[PDB]
């Protein structure tokens, strides 16, 4: 089949681990629990997903998962303006490690709220990447986001 | 279940559950409410005996986690009310109150550099508090918790120091000699089973600002390139670091500087299963897995290194690490050299 290397980037406390879990299972220590065999657009594929929970702080690990990673979910929480402000430096670091202006990624809002969807879409259009919003708890608009990134990789 | 879980017994001094409850309750149920539960359950057929059991549990848990009162005026208030209440009864002969309220830089060699770095990494690691890990899992940022901040800054400064140490040399051959030396250092760190500093040094080697220097990797020895490939394969992201985990399982004795991936795992186990069930009661197995995964780290904090080192030389190396370079200047220099 085809194996896709997905990385979930974003600040802590946005629920990126909770969403990543909601995608797969219904034990993360083992290698199985961050791998999901699913069929997309006719053909089967393997999603090798990597959460960045504790790995953000270490610059070396940051570069390893950026160099190995094929697609990125730049996640933020709609009720946290600063979480939305960090995505810029996320994108710039990814650009330096990949040395390209066309990097496969998808901007994701998650979880009242202090960020309006218009702002996030303006940024996503500002650097030509799709934009989706999710609810990791109930609605789980998750498959749409991950599969959007998968299609972004396939069409690179 | 709160009344059902608190029912941990002490025969005037005597469990696993008890340890779990006292260490892990703060994750889900706030501690001030637990102390209020103890005070309220205090007042209860010939059961001054169990009132003494309660006093012994309070004394035990305050002595085991002496940190439950720095950040929590509410808990301090409720336990003060508790001891004042016991002192205000006067019976039970509980002296628990009166006993309670009281230019060249590295002429070193590979093994010595590895051992001094390991000694630093272990000393900074050992200062990490489990409540720092609690704050990391809950808050989402290390911030406001200095010990692990110093650990992560230590690793970041190791990587920065490796990069700037390679780039400080004119020519691809000089840099290639530096690369040979650091690959040997990484080999010795693998032999010593220090995987955290091994990650820092390897990523400093595998950093994008360094990996782009093709002439240097051309002069790099083929055996050195092979070892570097095997190490990057070891610390790689594939299968949530399955190769790293296979080794970590296959290590023994003093294998124990660990990686921040444990942090990751904690966060995973935090969001995988819910804190509390819809019944209103909370399910313990989550907290048990968390508690044993943390006690692993504490047990690692316990042991002693096999190798010794020169404290003043440690000071010199620490002073060598604290430079001030950003990814910006590092990339500018790497670009200036190719």
């Amino acid at each position: 089949m085809t194996e896709y290397k997905l990385v979930v980037v974003g600040a802590g406390g946005v629920g990126k681990s909770a969403l990543t879990i909601q995608l797969i299972q219904n034990d993360p220590t083992i290698e199985d629990s961050y791998r999901k065999q699913v069929v997309i657009d006719g053909e089967t594929c393997l999603l090798d997903i990597l959460d960045t929970a504790g790995q953000e702080e270490y610059s070396a690990m940051r570069d390893q998962y950026m160099r190995t990673g094929e697609g990125f979910l730049c996640v933020f929480a709609i009720n946290n303006t600063k979480s939305f402000e960090d995505i810029h430096q996320y994108r710039e670091q990814i650009k330096r490690v990949k040395d390209s202006d066309d990097v496969p990624m998808v901007l994701v809002g998650n979880k009242a709220r202090t960020v309006e969807s218009r702002q996030a879409q303006d940024l996503a259009r500002s650097y030509g990447i799709p934009y989706i919003e999710t609810s990791a708890k109930t609605r789980q608009g998750v498959e749409d986001a991950f599969y959007t990134l998968v299609r972004e990789i396939r069409q690179h | 279940l709160l009344e059902k879980c608190i029912q941990s017994f002490d025969s005037a001094g005597s469990d696993h559950m008890l340890n779990m409850v006292l260490a892990m309750h703060s994750w889900v149920l706030p501690s001030a409410d637990l102390a209020a539960r103890l005070l309220t359950s205090y007042q209860k057929d010939t059961q001054e005996l169990r009132r003494l059991q309660i006093c012994h549990l309070v004394r035990y848990w305050l002595m085991r986690h002496p940190e439950v009162m720095h950040q929590d005026p509410q808990l301090e208030e409720v336990i003060g009310r508790f001891w004042a209440t016991v002192a205000r009864e006067g019976n039970s002969a509980q002296r628990r109150l009166g006993d309670s309220s009281d230019l060249l830089f590295d002429h070193l060699e590979t093994g010595e550099l590895a051992q001094h770095l390991t000694y630093l990494e272990f000393r900074s690691f050992q200062a990490i508090t489990p409540q720092d890990l609690r704050s990391y899992v809950l808050q989402g940022s290390v911030r406001g918790c200095p010990a692990l901040e110093g650990s992560v800054g230590l690793s970041n400064s190791v990587s920065r120091w490796v990069q700037v140490m390679v780039l400080s040399r004119p020519g691809p051959l000089q840099r290639a000699q530096v690369l040979d030396k650091f690959i040997h250092v990484a080999q010795r760190l693998h032999q010593l089973q220090n995987f955290n500093t091994l990650m820092a040094v390897t990523g400093g080697l595998c950093h994008s600002a360094i990996s782009r220097l093709k002439d240097s990797h051309a002069h790099l020895s083929p055996d050195s390139t092979k070892a570097l490939l095997e190490l990057t394969e070891l610390l790689a992201s594939h299968n949530n670091y399955a190769r790293y985990r296979r080794t970590w399982a296959g290590c023994a004795g003093f294998r124990l500087p660990v990686l921040g991936v444990h942090l990751k795992d904690l966060v995973s186990l935090h969001e995988a299963q819910p804190d509390r069930l819809p019944d209103g009661r909370l399910h313990l197995p989550k907290l048990n897995n968390l508690y044993l995964r943390l006690q692993e780290l504490v047990a690692l904090q316990g042991q002693h290194p096999p190798c010794s080192a020169n404290e003043d030389l440690l000071h010199l190396l620490t002073l060598s690490l604290d430079l001030f370079y950003t990814e910006d200047e590092i990339y500018e220099l790497s670009y200036a050299r190719e």
